[PDB]
């Protein structure tokens, strides 16, 4: 009764259930469809279900590691973002707080009625987690190189570098995999990670 | 985010109604600093304009020295130029606590090895010499003046950092303290008011 | 006591102000001043301003007001208290207030 | 229950009990112990013991009430200093923090498992005590009158000629009355009272 989760009702709920999804009314407020939270829901099964991710997939545990990671840090950096007024931002720290938003504008968003996302298998998840995470390694590793010798790179000259692959890679998720073939769509998105490697070698 | 995370409780309101306060004290304290460096910022402002155009004249001053030094002398200016071995004239930093926030300053040195003697040119010495002491005080004003224009420039984001902390403490925690308080008055009616009525249907009940 | 003023100016202010006692031959054995006479190039004088920004051992700068203008955009590139920099007049360009970086940075303040 | 005011038995039995004890939660946590708050607490047995102190001591009364002043001021300038980080430490400012410092370390706490600390008497509390405001009273007179004369002394100077007279202080906590008698431990506080006394007319 009015979001409160210490209410009774929620919390006699939470001892007893196995995964929980919280969700927040200010995410609902933007429209954020679906309003889920992802910073204070849970689930215990993931350690079950490992073993069968693995007999088929293999590659997805650094994956989501590294997104919670991300995420993790992103949160924390709030606070010293709202206080400071984005100033006092080594590079790195600039990376990851725009590749956070990168990832909450486009994976974590998705509409519930257009047709290209009434449904979205597995397999398009982990091509589209696999492309911002190489994205997110690869422009760290290069800001390091450039950080340590000399001309240290700024998100600004990433940015102007390769707005256009930035912009391929948001609307990576115009797909309505219904229509479309998989493989068509796995091979769209290595494509995209080949241009990203070519703009990282031009850049090298 | 709008709301500190505790659980409401009495002891709870004690803390947030202290923490409230701090917050209040650490406003007016911020204030009074700013006061004092708006009033710094003032102060130094207040006469460069004026200190500017006594440079500007006593240069000017300078300047028709040197012009009537071109008439009994002749060529001297390559001859002083190429004469350039040592500095008679020295910076001494200092230091300026104006505030809280030290700003490096400067004081004019005499070094001690003279200036230098050009007693040949023409047999114009006199010229030269005033030319000299017209110089000498217009450094003595410029020095004053880069004092003065350091401090303002470190002075100036001084002033900008300290704006910000007190804004940033009186448009954001303040209200959320504020908030937080309200529910946790709201939580502790509640909770007695439930009490409240239990009791009274004990009492009825024992009618029976 | 270790920080000498320098001087970039035009002939005349510069034989002024060695003969004020500013001026020094360092271990390198350089002029800690430059002359500027009709025929010279922005972008050098802008090189030799670097020069002096980056070397440590100035504190003060004296630039006149004109020769301060003809580089504009790459004195006011730097903000930094400790190399202060001081624009000064000369004899056909007297002192001019609407013209200074700093003033610039005084904004509103008129 | 909560380690607070706010239940009803601890403020009835504070509103009729003559003597309040109450013990900080922070001092317990930072093991300088006993943890006494020293600030909500209160006792009134004061002037009833006045006439007592007088009769047999003639000294304990002023120098107590200093040692309330000294610690509450540093008390004070410690809610004070919070915000600009020390910076506006004068020198006055200085000598008291610095005297209520070493009052909090020396003389405001014990190791019930040492002879040297297991049991202090009256007297040797009154001659602890006396020193302190000793030291207080003679550095705070000569850096008023050298700020007013001439040659200011600061706490640096300070520092420096008497380091001997600081650390003989700080060590008269360790004068173990289990393992000496009476008489060597007041001629030790009585020739360091002395030696004080020296050190500071050889800095005036």
């Amino acid at each position: 009764p009015g979001g409160d989760f210490s209410d009774p009702v929620t919390s006699a709920t939470l001892g007893i259930v196995q995964v929980f999804w919280g969700l927040d009314k200010k995410l609902a407020q933007r429209k954020h469809f679906p309003s889920v939270n992802w910073l204070i829901s849970y689930s215990k099964y993931m350690r079950a279900l490992d073993e069968y991710y693995d007999k088929h997939f293999t590659e997805f545990v650094p994956l989501r590691t590294k997104a919670k990671e991300i995420l993790q840090e992103e949160e924390d950096l709030a606070e010293i973002v709202q206080l400071v007024g984005k100033a006092s931002l080594a590079e790195t720290d600039k990376i990851t707080l725009e590749v956070a938003k990168l990832i909450k504008d486009d994976f974590l968003q998705q509409n519930g009625y257009t047709p290209y996302d009434r449904f979205c298998p597995f397999y398009k998840t982990v091509g589209m987690l696999s492309n911002m995470i190489s994205f997110y390694d690869m422009a760290r590793r290069a800001v390091e190189t450039t950080a340590q010798s000399d001309n240290k790179i700024t998100w600004s000259i990433i940015r102007e570098h390769m707005g256009e692959i930035l912009y391929k890679l948001s609307s990576m998720k115009f797909k309505d995999p219904v229509k479309d073939g998989e493989a068509k769509i796995k091979a769209d998105y290595a494509q995209l990670l080949e241009d990203m490697q070519n703009a990282f070698r031009s850049l090298e | 985010k709008d709301r500190i995370e505790i659980f409401p409780s009495r002891m709870a309101q004690t803390i947030m109604k202290a923490r409230l306060k701090g917050a209040q004290t650490g406003r007016n304290l911020l204030k009074k600093k700013s006061d004092a460096l708006t009033l710094r910022f003032r102060q130094i402002l207040k006469k460069i304009i004026e200190t500017k155009m006594l440079m500007g004249e006593v240069m000017r001053e300078a300047a028709f020295s040197l012009a009537e030094a071109k008439f009994t002398a002749g060529d001297f200016s390559t001859t002083v130029i190429q004469n350039v071995n040592k500095a008679q004239v020295k910076i001494r930093a200092k230091k300026d606590n104006v505030a809280g926030v030290t700003l490096p300053v400067f004081e004019h040195y005499h070094e001690g090895t003279d200036s230098y003697e050009l007693t040949g040119l023409a047999r114009g010495g006199e010229q030269l010499a005033k030319l000299k002491r017209n110089y000498a005080k217009a450094v003595e004003l410029l020095v004053e003046l880069a004092s003065l224009q350091t401090s303002f420039v470190t002075l100036d984001e001084a002033i900008k950092i300290t704006n910000r902390r007190v804004n940033a403490i009186e448009h954001v925690i303040i209200p959320r303290i504020e908030r937080t308080l309200a529910y946790i008055i709201t939580e502790l009616d509640e909770r007695e008011r439930e009490e409240f009525y239990r009791l009274k249907k004990i009492q009825e009940k024992k009618k029976i | 006591r270790g920080k000498l003023i320098a001087v970039i100016g035009d002939e005349d202010t510069v034989t002024g102000f060695l003969l004020g006692g500013i001026g020094e031959l360092n271990k390198n054995r350089h002029p800690n001043f430059l002359v500027v006479e009709k025929d010279t190039t922005i972008n050098e004088i802008e090189d030799t301003f670097r020069q002096f920004l980056n070397r440590d051992d100035i504190g003060i700068i004296l630039i006149n007001q004109y020769i301060a203008e003809m580089v504009r955009h790459a004195l006011d590139a730097h903000q930094r208290s400790i190399p202060a920099v001081l624009e000064i007049p000369s004899k056909e360009h007297p002192y001019d207030a609407a013209k200074d970086s700093i003033l610039r940075r005084a904004k509103g303040m008129f």
